[PDB]
């Protein structure tokens, strides 16, 4: 692959907030292992509950994210 | 929220919406339309 892109999408309180990341890759396994911070972009206030997503169409991975302290 | 940051102002509307059965009623800003 040639091209990572990273986002955020988290929903709290009526707020979808979509935060990114675009950098130039070049490995055809998976993530490649390094650091970069997402940032903010979009901050649609929707007002509408999100229990399930989907993606539309090249790999994609899916996490999640916890309520966990860290040192920046 | 309990932390709300806003002001609510509110006003009588007996002289514009009372005849009037058509208002409907039963998380933070959550807005549940099912019926
Ligand atoms: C978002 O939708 C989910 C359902 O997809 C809601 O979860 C349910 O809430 C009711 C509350 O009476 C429970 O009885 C169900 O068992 C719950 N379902 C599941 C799968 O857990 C959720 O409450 C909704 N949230 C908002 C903010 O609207």
């Amino acid at each position: 692959f040639k091209n990572l892109r990273e986002f955020v999408f988290k929903n709290i309180d009526g707020y979808f907030k979509i935060y990114s990341k675009h950098t130039p890759i070049n490995l055809v396994r998976d993530l490649p292992q390094g650091f970069s911070a997402l940032e903010p972009l979009v901050d649609l206030p929707i007002g509408i509950n999100i229990t399930r997503f989907q993606t539309l169409l090249a790999a994609y991975y899916v996490g999640y994210l916890q309520p966990r302290t860290f040192l920046l | 929220p309990d932390d709300f940051t806003g002001c609510v102002i509110a006003w009588n509307s007996n002289n514009l919406d009372s005849k009037n059965y058509n208002y409907l009623y039963r998380k933070p800003f959550e807005r549940d339309i099912s019926t």
